[PDB]
């Protein structure tokens, strides 16, 4: 429940990322799937037997978990099995809230003994990140 | 249309398939590999009638 | 009449497909025992999915107190077999017609199986 990827366990070798995504974008909700990435052995005309697709709400991650449970998914005679990852495959937060996106940055330090700041350089359209499991 | 014969209707006032003209199926393994894979295993069942000719 | 008789619950599917018309290698771990079992068995014409529970039973003969070599309106899908390898956690293998069984469990659980006898499965999908 700490990340939002998760591992399916086989997958057909004859498929490609559009075809999965069409799929879980059918069973489950319309654009709910983030990023959707199948390993490669070659460089790029040999998939592995496993992928791992990242979701943008938890409670898509919890019915997607659900419905696996329950044998609910076959694309292709193939029943998917899901399983939690070991890492994200993008660095981004699950809440929306922490995204900020377009806001004002500047740098500077304490330079006066009173309740002043000065600033040096001023970025503006920014994007912040507030990564609570990776701390940082 | 995945059907070689005309062995499926569709009906509009009830938009649902029906089975019209079951005699002329020829047995051929179409409508049931169209289901196959489209996701659905058990849409269509059909089986030959070892006593009726 | 019944040797081993235990409720099974299946873990998973060896070739995991629906309608891959094939014969299909299931593993299930026993209840309040702790046996695993490797069992082929036809999806096909006996559906089995991931998390169902079944009754599982062998008896070296079908007859009512004796007449080796009237279960059948109990359970539905009756094989017969032999045990051709005992070596192991002791574990049996017993094949019907070519169809693999791997019991691993306990060497107390399974003490009264001799080698190169004729037993039968009793199983039921609750």
């Amino acid at each position: 429940t700490n990340r939002s990827t998760v591992k399916i366990s086989n997958v057909p070798q004859t498929i490609v990322a559009d075809e999965l995504l069409r799929f879980l974008e059918l069973h489950l909700g319309e654009d709910t799937v983030f990023a959707l990435e199948i390993p490669t052995t070659r460089d790029n005309w040999k998939p592995r037997d496993f992928a791992r697709v990242q979701f943008t709400t938890l409670e898509v991650k919890s019915r997607a978990q659900l419905l696996s449970s329950q044998s609910k998914l076959l694309f292709k005679t193939h029943n998917l099995r899901l399983s939690e990852a070991y890492d994200d495959i993008i660095p981004r937060p699950v809440d929306p809230r922490k995204r900020l996106d377009d806001i004002v940055l500047t740098v500077g330090f304490p330079e006066s003994d009173e309740k002043r700041f000065c600033a040096l350089e001023k970025w503006d359209g920014v994007r912040c990140w507030i990564l609570t499991e990776k701390r940082r | 249309e995945s059907s070689p014969t005309k062995v499926f209707g569709m009906d509009p006032v009830t938009r649902q398939v029906v089975v019209v003209d079951p005699e002329a199926y020829t047995y051929d393994e179409e409508v049931i590999k169209k289901a196959e894979a489209m996701g659905k295993p058990g849409l269509i069942e059909i089986s030959p009638k070892d006593d009726s000719f | 009449i019944i040797m081993f008789e235990d409720i099974f619950v299946v873990d998973k599917l060896d070739p995991d497909g629906k309608k891959f018309d094939k014969v299909t290698r299931v593993e299930a771990r026993s209840h309040n025992l702790e046996m695993f079992m490797h069992l082929d068995v036809n999806t096909e014409v006996y559906p089995l999915a991931v998390g169902d529970k079944f009754t599982l039973a062998m008896a070296p003969t079908l007859n009512l107190d004796g007449t080796p070599d009237t279960l059948a309106d109990k359970y539905e899908y009756i094989m017969h077999g032999k045990l051709y390898k005992i070596s192991e956690k002791a574990e049996l293998y017993v094949s019907f017609g070519g169809l693999l069984m791997l019991l691993q469990g306990d060497p107390a659980h399974i003490s009264h199986f001799e080698l190169d006898q004729r037993l039968f499965l009793l199983m039921r999908k609750l």
